[PDB]
Protein backbone atom coordinates (compact mmCIF):
# COMPACT_ATOMS: atom_id res chain seq x y z
CA UNK A 1 0.00 0.00 0.00
CA UNK A 2 2.92 2.13 0.77
CA UNK A 3 4.00 2.11 -2.92
CA UNK A 4 0.83 2.87 -4.15
CA UNK A 5 0.82 5.89 -1.94
CA UNK A 6 4.51 6.79 -2.81
CA UNK A 7 3.62 6.69 -6.71
CA UNK A 8 0.45 8.41 -6.03
CA UNK A 9 2.08 11.37 -4.39
CA UNK A 10 5.18 11.50 -6.68
CA UNK A 11 2.64 11.82 -9.37
CA UNK A 12 0.15 14.35 -7.69
CA UNK A 13 3.37 16.37 -7.82
CA UNK A 14 3.73 16.01 -11.13
CA UNK A 15 0.54 17.21 -12.12
CA UNK A 16 1.06 20.25 -10.06
CA UNK A 17 3.75 21.30 -11.72
CA UNK A 18 6.42 20.83 -8.69
CA UNK A 19 9.06 18.09 -9.92
CA UNK A 20 10.92 18.70 -6.96
CA UNK A 21 9.08 19.17 -3.47
CA UNK A 22 11.79 21.28 -2.11
CA UNK A 23 10.88 24.05 -4.37
CA UNK A 24 7.76 24.21 -1.83
CA UNK A 25 10.04 26.04 0.83
CA UNK A 26 11.08 29.46 -1.57
CA UNK A 27 8.03 30.04 -0.60
CA UNK A 28 6.47 28.66 2.76
CA UNK A 29 8.42 27.79 6.04
CA UNK A 30 9.06 24.20 6.24
CA UNK A 31 6.38 23.93 9.24
CA UNK A 32 3.68 24.88 6.77
CA UNK A 33 3.59 21.84 4.37
CA UNK A 34 0.94 18.93 5.84
CA UNK A 35 -0.16 15.82 5.49
CA UNK A 36 -3.72 15.16 5.93
CA UNK A 37 -4.33 11.79 3.72
CA UNK A 38 -5.49 8.54 5.42
CA UNK A 39 -6.38 4.84 5.42
CA UNK A 40 -9.43 2.76 6.20
CA UNK A 41 -6.98 -0.75 7.38
CA UNK A 42 -3.47 0.47 6.71
CA UNK A 43 -1.10 -1.70 6.07
CA UNK A 44 -2.92 -4.96 5.65
CA UNK A 45 -0.31 -7.31 4.96
CA UNK A 46 2.35 -6.91 7.37
CA UNK A 47 -1.17 -7.08 9.85
CA UNK A 48 -1.14 -10.76 7.90
CA UNK A 49 2.61 -11.11 9.04
CA UNK A 50 2.02 -10.83 12.44
CA UNK A 51 -0.99 -12.60 13.47
CA UNK A 52 -0.28 -15.37 10.79
CA UNK A 53 3.50 -15.44 9.16
CA UNK A 54 4.79 -15.49 12.87
CA UNK A 55 2.39 -17.75 14.39
CA UNK A 56 3.46 -20.33 11.50
CA UNK A 57 7.36 -18.78 12.45
CA UNK A 58 7.93 -18.20 8.93
CA UNK A 59 10.75 -15.34 8.46
CA UNK A 60 8.81 -11.76 9.18
CA UNK A 61 10.94 -8.88 9.14
CA UNK A 62 11.44 -8.08 12.96
CA UNK A 63 10.05 -4.25 11.98
CA UNK A 64 7.23 -5.08 10.77
CA UNK A 65 4.58 -3.85 13.49
CA UNK A 66 5.64 -0.39 12.19
CA UNK A 67 4.68 -1.23 8.43
CA UNK A 68 0.95 -1.90 9.71
CA UNK A 69 0.24 1.82 10.71
CA UNK A 70 -2.23 3.80 8.67
CA UNK A 71 0.36 6.57 9.51
CA UNK A 72 3.36 4.89 8.66
CA UNK A 73 2.23 5.47 4.77
CA UNK A 74 2.63 9.34 5.24
CA UNK A 75 5.56 8.77 7.61
CA UNK A 76 7.27 7.42 4.88
CA UNK A 77 6.13 9.75 2.38
CA UNK A 78 7.80 12.59 4.33
CA UNK A 79 11.03 10.40 5.10
CA UNK A 80 11.51 9.55 1.16
CA UNK A 81 10.13 13.06 -0.59
CA UNK A 82 8.82 15.88 1.36
CA UNK A 83 11.08 16.50 4.91
CA UNK A 84 8.08 18.76 6.23
CA UNK A 85 7.73 19.58 9.91
CA UNK A 86 4.01 20.88 9.17
CA UNK A 87 0.88 19.00 10.95
CA UNK A 88 0.18 15.54 9.68
CA UNK A 89 -3.17 14.50 10.42
CA UNK A 90 -4.09 11.13 9.31
CA UNK A 91 -7.85 10.25 9.45
CA UNK A 92 -9.20 6.72 9.37
CA UNK A 93 -12.69 6.74 7.78
CA UNK A 94 -13.65 3.41 6.05
CA UNK A 95 -15.37 4.03 2.90
CA UNK A 96 -15.21 7.94 3.54
CA UNK A 97 -11.86 8.45 4.59
CA UNK B 1 12.35 4.76 -15.07
CA UNK B 2 12.94 7.73 -12.39
CA UNK B 3 9.97 9.38 -12.08
CA UNK B 4 10.36 8.63 -8.21
CA UNK B 5 13.48 9.72 -7.02
CA UNK B 6 14.26 9.27 -3.25
CA UNK B 7 15.89 12.48 -1.48
CA UNK B 8 18.67 11.47 0.37
CA UNK B 9 19.41 14.74 2.50
CA UNK B 10 17.20 16.87 3.97
CA UNK B 11 17.39 20.86 3.04
CA UNK B 12 19.31 21.84 5.94
CA UNK B 13 22.50 19.87 7.66
CA UNK B 14 21.63 18.26 11.40
CA UNK B 15 24.02 21.32 12.46
CA UNK B 16 21.40 23.83 10.80
CA UNK B 17 18.24 21.94 11.52
CA UNK B 18 17.21 23.84 14.49
CA UNK B 19 17.44 27.40 13.64
CA UNK B 20 15.57 26.74 10.39
CA UNK B 21 12.99 25.20 12.73
CA UNK B 22 13.03 28.01 14.32
CA UNK B 23 12.91 31.21 12.07
CA UNK B 24 9.81 31.47 10.27
CA UNK B 25 11.05 33.36 7.13
CA UNK B 26 13.83 30.78 6.61
CA UNK B 27 13.43 29.67 3.03
CA UNK B 28 16.10 27.81 0.77
CA UNK B 29 17.74 28.93 -1.95
CA UNK B 30 19.69 27.28 -5.30
CA UNK B 31 22.62 26.05 -4.09
CA UNK B 32 25.80 27.00 -6.59
CA UNK B 33 27.74 24.15 -6.24
CA UNK B 34 25.24 21.69 -6.24
CA UNK B 35 22.44 23.23 -7.72
CA UNK B 36 19.88 21.71 -5.48
CA UNK B 37 18.00 23.53 -3.01
CA UNK B 38 18.86 23.59 0.46
CA UNK B 39 18.80 26.47 3.64
CA UNK B 40 21.99 29.07 3.94
CA UNK B 41 23.02 30.07 7.02
CA UNK B 42 23.09 33.80 5.31
CA UNK B 43 19.52 33.58 5.37
CA UNK B 44 18.37 32.35 8.35
CA UNK B 45 17.44 34.46 10.80
CA UNK B 46 18.71 37.94 8.16
CA UNK B 47 17.80 41.27 8.29
CA UNK B 48 16.93 40.89 4.55
CA UNK C 1 -4.70 27.57 24.73
CA UNK C 2 -2.57 25.64 21.60
CA UNK C 3 -2.74 22.66 19.88
CA UNK C 4 -0.13 21.33 17.83
CA UNK C 5 1.67 18.27 15.05
CA UNK C 6 4.54 18.20 13.56
CA UNK C 7 6.51 15.47 11.31
CA UNK C 8 10.38 15.78 10.97
CA UNK C 9 12.43 15.28 7.89
CA UNK C 10 14.28 12.57 5.63
CA UNK C 11 15.37 9.45 7.29
CA UNK C 12 15.03 6.00 7.59
CA UNK C 13 13.90 5.05 10.77
CA UNK C 14 10.10 5.17 11.48
CA UNK C 15 10.41 4.91 15.31
CA UNK C 16 12.50 7.61 15.70
CA UNK C 17 11.51 10.62 17.42
CA UNK C 18 12.41 13.76 16.17
CA UNK C 19 12.83 17.35 16.94
CA UNK C 20 9.90 18.96 14.50
CA UNK C 21 7.81 20.07 17.45
CA UNK C 22 10.48 22.81 18.30
CA UNK C 23 8.81 25.10 15.20
CA UNK C 24 5.70 25.79 17.89
CA UNK C 25 8.71 28.46 19.23
CA UNK C 26 9.55 29.99 15.88
CA UNK C 27 10.48 33.13 16.02
CA UNK C 28 12.06 36.08 14.15
CA UNK C 29 14.74 37.45 16.00
CA UNK C 30 16.41 39.56 13.23
CA UNK C 31 14.91 42.90 14.10
CA UNK C 32 14.10 43.18 17.81
CA UNK C 33 15.69 46.44 19.02
CA UNK C 34 12.40 47.43 20.13
CA UNK C 35 9.24 45.94 21.53
CA UNK C 36 6.11 45.46 19.33
CA UNK C 37 3.03 47.51 20.56
CA UNK C 38 1.15 44.21 18.82
CA UNK C 39 2.42 42.10 22.15
CA UNK C 40 0.99 44.87 24.82
CA UNK C 41 -1.96 44.27 25.60
CA UNK C 42 -3.20 47.87 26.12
CA UNK C 43 -2.70 48.94 23.21
CA UNK C 44 -4.75 45.64 21.58
CA UNK C 45 -7.36 47.24 24.08
CA UNK C 46 -7.11 51.11 21.94
CA UNK C 47 -7.43 49.50 19.18
CA UNK C 48 -10.93 47.19 19.55
CA UNK C 49 -12.19 50.17 21.63
CA UNK C 50 -12.11 52.73 18.70
CA UNK C 51 -13.11 49.95 16.26
CA UNK C 52 -16.34 49.46 18.67
CA UNK C 53 -17.38 53.06 18.45
CA UNK C 54 -17.13 52.44 14.40
CA UNK C 55 -19.13 50.18 14.48
CA UNK C 56 -22.45 51.04 16.18
CA UNK C 57 -22.05 53.97 13.65
CA UNK C 58 -22.08 51.80 10.76
CA UNK C 59 -25.35 49.99 12.89
CA UNK C 60 -27.21 53.24 13.31
CA UNK C 61 -26.48 54.16 9.38
CA UNK C 62 -28.27 50.35 8.47
CA UNK C 63 -30.74 50.98 10.70
CA UNK C 64 -32.06 54.26 9.47
CA UNK C 65 -31.77 53.37 5.83
CA UNK C 66 -34.24 50.22 6.63
CA UNK C 67 -36.96 52.57 7.96
CA UNK C 68 -37.03 54.18 4.42
CA UNK C 69 -37.58 50.74 2.93
CA UNK C 70 -40.23 50.68 4.61
CA UNK C 71 -44.53 46.74 7.93
CA UNK C 72 -44.14 44.45 11.01
CA UNK C 73 -43.19 40.99 9.00
CA UNK C 74 -40.33 43.33 7.07
CA UNK C 75 -39.41 45.28 9.84
CA UNK C 76 -38.58 42.03 12.37
CA UNK C 77 -36.37 39.76 9.53
CA UNK C 78 -34.75 42.63 8.23
CA UNK C 79 -33.88 44.00 11.52
CA UNK C 80 -32.75 40.44 12.89
CA UNK C 81 -30.02 40.55 10.25
CA UNK C 82 -28.48 43.95 10.21
CA UNK C 83 -27.95 42.98 14.11
CA UNK C 84 -26.45 40.16 13.12
CA UNK C 85 -24.19 41.82 10.81
CA UNK C 86 -23.19 43.84 14.03
CA UNK C 87 -22.07 41.61 16.30
CA UNK C 88 -20.48 39.72 13.01
CA UNK C 89 -18.43 42.94 13.29
CA UNK C 90 -17.88 42.98 16.82
CA UNK C 91 -16.43 39.28 17.01
CA UNK C 92 -13.97 39.98 14.02
CA UNK C 93 -12.78 42.42 15.78
CA UNK C 94 -12.41 40.80 18.78
CA UNK C 95 -10.75 38.02 17.33
CA UNK C 96 -7.93 40.21 15.29
CA UNK C 97 -6.65 42.38 18.56
CA UNK C 98 -7.95 39.92 21.12
CA UNK C 99 -7.41 35.90 19.78
CA UNK C 100 -5.83 35.87 16.83
CA UNK C 101 -3.64 39.02 16.90
CA UNK C 102 -0.37 37.48 16.91
CA UNK C 103 -0.40 34.66 13.33
CA UNK C 104 0.70 37.26 11.44
CA UNK C 105 3.29 38.40 13.32
CA UNK C 106 6.72 36.61 12.41
CA UNK C 107 8.11 38.23 15.77
CA UNK C 108 5.96 36.10 18.19
CA UNK C 109 5.88 32.48 18.13
CA UNK C 110 2.59 30.35 18.29
CA UNK C 111 3.41 29.42 22.07
CA UNK C 112 4.22 32.83 22.99
CA UNK C 113 1.41 34.20 21.43
CA UNK C 114 -1.06 31.41 23.45
CA UNK C 115 0.03 32.33 26.50
CA UNK C 116 0.08 36.58 25.97
CA UNK C 117 -3.66 35.91 24.79
CA UNK C 118 -4.05 35.81 28.33
CA UNK C 119 -1.91 38.24 29.32
CA UNK C 120 0.41 35.40 30.60
CA UNK C 121 4.74 35.01 29.39
CA UNK C 122 6.98 32.49 28.83
CA UNK C 123 7.96 32.27 32.47
CA UNK C 124 4.49 31.46 33.13
CA UNK C 125 4.44 27.57 32.00
CA UNK C 126 5.30 26.45 35.32
CA UNK C 127 4.89 22.47 34.05
CA UNK C 128 5.82 20.09 31.34
CA UNK C 129 4.17 17.00 31.02
CA UNK C 130 7.13 15.03 29.47
CA UNK C 131 5.95 11.59 26.87
CA UNK C 132 8.49 10.56 29.51
CA UNK C 133 8.40 7.03 28.15
CA UNK C 134 11.49 5.64 29.45
CA UNK C 135 13.14 4.80 26.18
CA UNK C 136 17.01 6.56 26.39
CA UNK C 137 16.34 8.14 22.75
CA UNK C 138 13.04 9.66 23.52
CA UNK D 1 -15.64 49.32 0.07
CA UNK D 2 -16.97 50.91 3.21
CA UNK D 3 -14.76 49.52 5.41
CA UNK D 4 -12.08 50.04 3.14
CA UNK D 5 -12.06 53.03 3.45
CA UNK D 6 -12.40 53.30 7.02
CA UNK D 7 -8.73 51.13 7.24
CA UNK D 8 -7.16 53.47 4.98
CA UNK D 9 -7.71 56.48 7.58
CA UNK D 10 -6.74 53.89 10.50
CA UNK D 11 -3.51 54.04 8.28
CA UNK D 12 -2.76 57.70 8.26
CA UNK D 13 -3.15 58.25 11.72
CA UNK D 14 -0.72 55.06 13.03
CA UNK D 15 1.60 56.45 10.56
CA UNK D 16 1.67 59.65 11.77
CA UNK D 17 1.54 58.56 15.76
CA UNK D 18 4.35 56.52 14.70
CA UNK D 19 6.27 59.66 12.75
CA UNK D 20 6.31 61.84 16.03
CA UNK D 21 7.22 58.43 18.30
CA UNK D 22 10.47 58.97 16.19
CA UNK D 23 15.68 57.08 13.64
CA UNK D 24 16.13 54.61 10.59
CA UNK D 25 16.12 51.09 12.45
CA UNK D 26 13.15 52.66 14.44
CA UNK D 27 11.06 53.26 11.71
CA UNK D 28 11.67 50.48 9.57
CA UNK D 29 10.63 47.83 12.07
CA UNK D 30 7.68 49.93 13.25
CA UNK D 31 6.46 50.50 9.63
CA UNK D 32 6.27 46.99 8.76
CA UNK D 33 4.22 46.52 11.40
CA UNK D 34 1.57 49.32 11.09
CA UNK D 35 0.99 48.13 7.48
CA UNK D 36 0.96 44.45 8.54
CA UNK D 37 -1.86 45.38 10.78
CA UNK D 38 -3.73 47.09 8.05
CA UNK D 39 -3.37 44.40 5.55
CA UNK D 40 -5.05 42.42 8.56
CA UNK D 41 -8.13 44.49 8.77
Amino acid sequence: ITLFVLVSVVEAFIASGITDPYEMYKYVHVSEVGNCSGSGMGGVSALRGMFKDRFKDEPVQNDILQESFINTMSAWVNMLLISSSGPIKTPVGACAT
Amino acid sequence: NKLFVSKEHAPYTDELEEDVYLDPLARVSKDKKSGSLTFNSKNIQSKD
Amino acid sequence: AMAATATDKIGRSVPAPGKGILTTAREHHSSVKYASPNLNMKYRKRQLVTREAQIKDWVENELEALKLEAQNEFLLERTREIHNEAESQLRAAQQQWGNDFYKRDPRIAPLRGALATYGLTIDDLGVASFHGTSTKAN
